[PDB]
Formats: C-alpha cells, sequence, structure tokens
C-alpha cells in the first residue's frame, strides 16, 4: 500500500534508495493507516 | 475546472454558500492524514493552529 506514498516517501533519507530502518519508523507513525506494533514489527522482520 | 484553483486561499470563497463551516469540515475529514498546513496553505485558514 504504502509503495510510492508521498508521506512516506517524504523522510527518505537515501540518494540511492536502499534506505535506513527508520524512515520506515518515522514516515508511517507521522503518516497514518499504521500503528507502530506493526511499525516495530516490521522492522524487527526487516534486514536491519 | 483550473480557474477555481485560485480562489481556494481566499476567506471570502463561501459567500453565498450558506454552511461556512467547510474549511473545518475539509480540515476533519482530510487533514488528519495529509499535512494539516498543507490545507492550512492551501486553503487559506492563516493560522490554523
Amino acid at each position: 500500500d504504502i509503495v510510492g506514498s508521498e508521506a512516506f516517501q517524504d523522510y527518505v533519507t537515501d540518494p540511492r534508495g536502499l534506505i535506513s530502518k527508520k524512515d520506515f519508523q518515522k514516515a508511517m507513525d507521522s503518516q497514518k493507516q499504521f500503528t507502530g506494533p506493526e511499525i516495530q514489527f516490521l522492522l524487527s522482520c526487516s534486514e536491519a | 475546472g483550473q480557474w477555481d484553483r485560485l480562489v481556494l486561499n481566499t476567506p471570502s470563497f463561501p459567500s453565498n454558500y450558506w454552511d461556512k463551516f467547510v474549511k473545518r469540515k475539509v480540515l476533519d475529514k482530510h487533514g488528519d492524514i495529509f499535512g494539516r498546513e498543507r490545507i492550512a496553505e492551501l486553503l487559506g485558514m492563516d493560522l490554523a493552529s
């Protein structure tokens, strides 16, 4: 869903596009239709 | 459909229409999941805070 979203791409602090973890933290609790449990669980699932 | 773009900012927009709460209504509906300041610069509404 959030692929290409403007309020997810607001905090993509990477020119190469291999973005950090905390971009997903900031750009999906600032942005709604998500939840912080899902955020921390996803970055648990993410490759750190 | 573009000529109306240049009147969104003004306060005198909802002149003859009755329910002039309109800006607050769109801010309540869509402003939560968007820039509330994006609303408060697009739709006028100077100093929404």
